[PDB]
RNA sequence: UUAAUUGCGAUAACGAACGAGACCUUAACCUACUAAAUAGUGGUGCUAGCAUUUGCUGGUUAUCCACUUCUUAGAGGGACUAUCGGUUUCAAGCCGAUGGAAGUUUGAGGCAAUAACAGGUCUGUGAUGCCCUUAGACGUUCUGGGCCGCACGCGCGCUACACUGACGGAGCCAGCGAGUCUAACCUUGGCCGAGAGGUCUUGGUAAUCUUGUGAAACUCCGUCGUGCUGGGGAUAGAGCAUUGU
RNA sequence: ACGGAAGGGCACCACCAGGAGUGGAGCCUGCGGCUUAAUUUGACUCAACACGGGGAAACUCACCAGGUCCAGACACAAUAA
């Protein structure tokens, strides 16, 4: 018995707690976000990752223990919580996955300039309208500085930033300190299919069809 | 209990009364709620419970196969099996003899005897 | 029987969707039906300083969470109200039913 | 049974390492129709045997005192209540005693009623009456009158009849007259059996009947009771929601519980023979199976086609030679009595096959020859009862083993071989197992490898029953609406509302061909488009005139009830009628009926068809000319020549044409009746006079130039 | 010319991108749609008071009947400076009047570009490199102090220095919010006590109960009277309770 | 970039026309200073000073006078029923 004012708040924290658990466990499984759907007597959780086999494993081994891990912490009875595994559509258009790819290249000794252009190039090739990757920290020297890499064009103000831009931030641990990674990807409004299909300032006019003058009063009887 | 709530579910949504499963007069099924709150039939108001040679013979025979019908339903999990002519039917109870192969070493010993 | 169903989701467009098929399910079944009642919107506000430290001009941020709640009343035998609850479940729309 | 979290499809290379690609598919499309209702066998130990019925007349009959245990829920639920209930009864587990609950239901409340029974095939009709002529009528004093296409009883007998058994097609014709036929007013309960055949051709005929009583009950404001008699049906909820049953009562028992347990075996045969060579490969394994599984007990084999009824007998008898007794299990010790039964055998296979203990039955024999294979099996004289799949609906044969001899019977509509539907072979297992004769029964389902896995997975589970009305949906739309009940298309949506189609169309849009949207709104325009299609496909027949949203019952549509009308036939011959119709002209018109297109034209019949074309009084080449010219293979050409042979009393070259002629002559009277009503409305007196000369010639088989005196017996 | 590199334009530039704007939230307008005992309105029932002659004020949850004007919404509309008069290469635009619920981008906000500060932050983080400590350890925990200490200098503030007042009686009006489950929250009501407060219950997981939050400033009738005075309420002493070991 | 250089346009964190105030008094509170065993510390013009969501009796607590515990995983060697 909990009031709806506190129930929804406690539901969002459950989503928040469950979200950070996966990003710390499936960090090498390409975790790309989670969704929680509540049904009476049956609670289901949808995991979205790039590698559906690793999340599942043989006989659903990984998903079973992950489902069982949630059971112990949240005091949910067996048969009430069930986890799913689903691939992420258009992996090039998800900022979280591409943020991991940027982190992956740096830890292997790859150059900062070439690797940064690699992330933005794949995102652009995947149909994204715009992409921006920001790297900050001690790059080649003790004196820290920021290096921004971007392509296409990204809006910065107004409501459509929420609609069209996905932002991902991933800390990177290196021997010289911490390098910050920020990734913003702007998808094409023409493929949104949820809400707005274009920018608020885009006006498209249907071309009228010309028709020659009849030049004579005539009747088509029936 | 004296409750006047006539539960005419006939066992659809409630467990049936084990002692009085039905009405002996008009066949109405009496559940546990219907049996508890009243000992009389819901429909024809007949008493449900009164306050082998002698018994009718084929009446006893009817429940013999009826219990088998319940037994068949209870034991229907394995009745769906398909014999086929391509199934190995390992016949092992739950494991291949603890995942260990020495029972056939006697056959190897027998072959050494040969 | 006086069946009452309350819906307390945050996002409204699906909440209006869930209350859309329920109301037409009753009339299509020829059921005495009470219209949906939309309670006043609950605005949960948290105001806090933006800065983590104590330095800078005193800029304050306000965050809002909206709670939209409706209820629909139904009067019908149990065998049709029991065939309502198991359906019309969509993500992030809390649904409960109370009897009598 | 415990649903997994997901369904996983894994593809892996065959040479490389790690070349893996996995997909996890979720299924949240789980709605209440997507379930198995079922009923667990509960503890209802004490029955109500006979004496607990409170009627001495009924208790004095039916000497069965032990009450049917497999009626666990049923017993007296429908004995007193007036609520519709659905009963699923696997095998012959009460098909007779439960069917008599109609009298127990409300006949005591109001006697002298005409409750109507319905059976899907006329084979059931004969046995549903003959068994009850010494069981109900002599004790209840109530007569029962058969209503079929071959029996035309006096209406007074039908009005005073108590029970009526009728196929759904024949009930349709009398049900076309609901407005003016005062006979149909006493319907309080309607009972029909074997109702899961909606996937078959005759299912749509029965399906549209149920919606009729729903409209009758709705407008007239009194309930009409129903009762569903069938076997285990997967989608019980959808049928429950269409039959109009309430929560109190639903009978769904699986095939697991039966009076006799059933054993089923699967075998595979190579995939390099299409239909023909895979009888020699399969005939021999049948012989070992019969001996292995049915040493001294009856067997039963179901061939694919009519000719395969012979071929299996030819090889099996041949293979029976290479063992102890070639005439094994003849069960005829008396040689003098042996020749007694062989005397009545007519010809062909039965003459030289009945001595081997193997019986044959197919629709090519004398009407008594079909029975002869049964009485011998009735007292277990012959063992093998090789027959056609059409015999799984008629007399209940107490056999032990059923053999599916091959599979994938031929279909003429697709000019190819198609998988057998999972409605007939499932019922075909019901013949296996003899109640109170043997403990358990066996079944074998020999099939090709590609279909071998399919039957292993789904034979026990079964499939949902589907509605196939939308192949003939144009025909039966005007069956109930031509009376003038609906004038606008807005309520035309309501006319189809309580049909079974919506119970599966919205639930299973994929089966019916919907591919745009699976939602109820998405199907709404699709189902309306079919309704729009139905009315527009009637426009080119100039039977209905549209005034926008309004429809008009034109005189062409005036004759749609009171008589069966195929609609599509009207437009074909609409531009041919004239006042001065000649005898030759009408003879062409009679063979032009669409209903005659079902007549099969066997291979090579064109050679013999051409021979009698010149021998006929009116040759086909001189009759079917220009736009009306037809190919010689077409059944219309064959039907035209068959009628002339009957009029001229010309002996047919083969006995196969005789059966076709009987079928042609069966519908000759009713088809010719259509032109009488059409010409009467137009006032063509000359045409009407010509009509009377036709059936007189057809009935006596003599030409109009022949002397009617010669028709008398003893005169050539 | 605009709030605007906002536009008209000119033109060795053409064509674009970010920002502004658009967008989003909120405030007002609808006797238009769907409504709503968790909001009301009118009437019909039972009933209290006065006039009694037709009324007025009311009370009434299982007394109903009908409605959504007021109240909440969901889906819509509504404003684009509309019409007109002036001024302007007579272009963008601006001023004025009428109409309008609304005409300073309608008001107010959210978001809010590039380049930077060696701005703040290691005391929010199990975010951190390096350094220090690493077992009478700078770790943790327990007891008691301190962060309040007072010669003094500053900033953010609250009370006023009075009759546009103070004090005593009555009049009596808001809106944004919040509230208990393995807890003990918001508390109406009866009783006791100057008061603070204490006891027994009640309703509420909440448009329904606190709550019409009967708030204060304020309104009216009385006392005081230009007096560091019934302005002012620190500085000090004694007593009564609550929070909490 | 700067100019006590010019030109054009803007802003009540600018001014005019004013309003209400702070600075004067008492007190709450933060900062410096002094004191002390400690009076923990960050921030030095706008862009700190009712700010660190900092309204600290114990906790918070980081300072002081003292007393416990080890939560030193794991590996290696030693003592050793
Ligand atoms: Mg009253
Ligand atoms: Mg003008
Ligand atoms: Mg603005
Ligand atoms: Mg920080
Ligand atoms: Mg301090
Ligand atoms: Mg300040
Ligand atoms: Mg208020
Ligand atoms: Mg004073
Ligand atoms: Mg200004
Ligand atoms: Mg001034
Ligand atoms: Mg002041
Ligand atoms: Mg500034
Ligand atoms: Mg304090
Ligand atoms: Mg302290
Ligand atoms: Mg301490
Ligand atoms: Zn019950
Ligand atoms: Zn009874």
């Amino acid at each position: 018995l909990i009031s709806k004012k506190r129930k929804l708040v406690a539901d969002g924290v459950f989503y928040a707690e469950l979200n950070e658990f996966f990003t710390r466990e499936l960090a090498e499984e390409g975790y790309s976000g989670v969704e929680v759907r509540v049904t009476p007597t049956k609670t289901e959780v949808i995991i979205r990752a790039t590698r559906t086999q690793d999340v599942l494993g043989e006989n659903g081994r990984r998903i079973n223990e992950l489902t069982l891990l949630v059971q112990k912490r949240f005091k949910y009875a067996p048969g009430t919580i069930v986890l799913y595994a689903e691939r992420v559509q258009d992996r090039g258009l998800s900022a979280v996955a591409q943020a991991e790819s940027m982190k992956f290249k740096l830890l292997n000794g790859l150059a900062i300039r070439r690797a940064a252009y690699g992330v933005v190039r794949y995102v652009m090739e995947s149909g994204a309208k715009g992409c921006e990757v920001v790297v900050s920290g001690k790059l080649r020297a003790a004196r820290a500085k920021a290096m921004k890499f971007a392509d296409g064009f990204l809006i910065h103000s107004g409501q459509p930033v929420n609609d069209f831009i996905d932002t991902a931030t991933r800390h990177v641990l290196m021997r010289q300190g911490v390098l910050g990674i920020k990734v913003k990807i702007m998808r094409d409004p023409a493929k949104s299919r949820t809400g707005p299909k274009a920018l608020p300032d885009a006006v498209t006019i249907i071309e009228p069809k010309e028709e020659e003058p009849i030049l004579a009063p005539s009747v088509k009887d029936y | 209990s004296g409750s006047s709530k006539n539960c005419n579910c006939q066992g659809t949504r409630h467990p049936v009364f084990d002692i009085a499963p039905n009405c002996l007069h008009c066949g109405k099924v009496v559940c546990v709620i219907e049996g508890l709150n009243k000992g009389k039939c819901g429909h024809c108001h007949e008493q449900l419970i009164s306050d082998k040679a002698e018994e009718n013979p084929e009446l006893l025979a009817a429940q013999e196969r009826l219990d088998r019908l319940l037994y068949f339903q209870d034991t229907s999990a394995e009745r769906t099996k398909i014999i086929d002519n391509a199934s190995d039917f390992d016949m092992n109870q739950e494991v291949g003899l603890w995942g260990s192969a020495r029972e056939r070493a006697l056959a190897l010993k027998k072959q050494q005897r040969n | 029987i006086k069946i009452r169903i309350t819906l307390t989701s945050t996002k409204v467009k699906q909440l209006e969707n869930v209350s859309s098929n329920i109301v037409k399910n009753a009339e299509q079944h020829n059921l005495v039906k009470k219209g949906p009642v939309r309670l006043p919107t609950k605005v949960l506000k948290i105001s806090t300083r933006k800065t983590p430290n104590g330095e800078g001009s005193k800029t304050w941020e306000t965050y809002e969470m909206r709670i939209h709640k409706r209820y629909i009343d139904l009067e019908a035998p149990v065998q049709i109200v029991k065939r309502i609850t198991q359906i019309t479940i969509e993500p992030g729309v809390d649904v409960e039913v109370v009897v009598a | 049974d415990p649903l997994p979290p997901q369904v996983v499809v894994k593809v892996v290379s065959d040479t490389w390492i790690g070349c893996e690609s996995t997909h996890a598919i979720s299924f949240q499309h789980l709605i209440r129709p997507f379930n198995e209702t079922l009923q667990t066998k509960l503890l209802k130990l004490r029955p109500l045997p006979t004496s607990a019925l409170q009627n001495p007349l009924i208790e004095s009959i039916y000497p069965f005192k032990y009450f049917n245990p497999m009626q666990t829920m049923t017993f007296y639920t429908l004995y007193n209540t007036n609520e519709n209930a659905f009963v699923g009864s696997p095998t012959g587990s009460g098909k007779t005693i439960v069917a008599e609950l109609a009298i127990w239901h409300a006949f005591k409340t109001f006697p002298g009623k005409k409750i109507v029974y319905i059976a899907p095939m006329k084979a059931l009709v004969r046995e549903r009456v003959d068994d009850w002529r010494k069981k109900i009528t002599p004790v209840t004093g109530d007569k029962v009158v058969e209503l079929t296409g071959d029996s035309l009883p006096d209406p007074k007998d039908v009005h005073d009849a108590t029970i009526v058994i009728t196929t759904p097609e024949k009930f349709d014709g009398i049900s076309r007259n609901w407005q003016t036929r005062k006979f149909v007013q006493d319907v309080s309960l309607i009972i029909m059996d074997e109702i899961h055949l909606l996937a078959s051709d005759r299912g749509p005929i029965l399906e549209m009947i149920v919606s009729r009583m729903n409209y009758i009950s709705s407008q007239t404001k009194q309930p009409v009771r129903l009762l569903g008699m069938s076997t285990a049906v997967s989608n019980a909820y959808d049928m429950a929601g269409w039959l109009g049953v309430k929560d109190h009562g639903l009978y769904n028992f699986p095939s697991s519980v039966r009076p006799v347990p059933l054993k089923m075996y699967i075998d595979g045969f190579p995939d390099n023979l299409a239909f023909c060579p895979l009888m020699k490969t399969m005939n021999k394994p049948v012989f070992m199976a019969i001996k292995q599984h049915s040493p001294d007990k009856p067997a039963l084999i179901f061939v694919a086609s009519r000719r395969q009824t012979r071929l299996t007998a030819l090889d099996l008898i041949h293979l029976c030679g290479m063992e102890d007794n070639p005439r094994r299990f003849l069960n005829i010790d008396d040689e003098e009595e042996l020749q007694y039964y062989l005397s009545q055998v007519t010809d062909d296979t039965l003459k030289l096959s009945l001595q081997f203990g193997i019986g044959l039955h197919h629709a090519g024999l004398v009407q008594k020859d079909r029975s002869i294979s049964h009485q011998l099996f009735q007292k277990n004289k012959i063992q093998i009862l090789i027959a056609t799949s059409t015999l799984a609906w008629g007399v209940n044969l107490p056999a032990h083993l059923v053999i599916i001899k091959g599979t994938q019977f031929f279909d003429a509509k697709i000019e190819g071989y198609r998988d057998m539907d999972l409605t007939d072979i499932l019922q075909m297992m019901g013949r296996a197992g003899r109640p109170a004769y043997d403990t358990t029964g066996t079944a074998i389902v020999y099939t090709k490898e590609s279909k071998k896995m399919f039957y292993k997975h789904f034979l026990n589970v079964g499939f949902p029953v589907e509605s196939s009305l939308h192949k003939v949906l144009d025909d039966h739309l005007g069956a109930e609406i031509t009376s003038g009940s609906i004038t606008n298309k807005q309520e035309a949506l309501d006319f189809l509302s309580w049909t079974f189609l919506f119970r599966r169309a919205h639930h299973n849009p994929t089966y019916y061909g919907i591919e745009d949207d699976t939602s109820t709104a998405g199907v709404s325009e699709h189902l309306s488009s079919l309704i729009d299609s139905t009315l527009e496909n009637l426009r080119e027949s100039q039977c209905v005139l549209l005034h926008g949203d309004d429809i008009v019952a034109t005189p062409f549509l005036s004759i749609s009830s009171y008589y069966y009308i195929s609609h599509l036939t009207i437009r074909q011959l609409l531009k041919q009628i004239h006042d001065h119709a000649t005898f030759q002209e009408v003879l062409r018109w009679l063979s032009l009926a669409v209903e005659y297109n079902e007549l099969p034209v066997r291979g090579g019949e064109i050679i013999m068809n051409e021979e009698m074309s010149q021998q006929s009084r009116y040759s086909v080449e001189s009759t079917f000319t220009d736009e009306f010219e037809l190919p010689m293979w077409d059944p219309h050409v064959k039907t035209f020549l068959l009628l002339q042979a009957h009029l001229s009393r010309v002996d047919l070259p083969i006995a196969d044409y005789i059966q076709d002629t009987v079928s042609v002559l069966d519908q000759s009277l009713r088809i010719l009746q259509a032109y009488i009503d059409v010409a009467s409305e137009l006032g063509y007196f000359h045409t009407v006079l010509t009509m009377i000369k036709m059936m007189q010639c057809i009935k006596q088989g003599y030409w109009y130039e022949d002397d009617p005196v010669s028709v008398l017996p003893g005169l050539q």
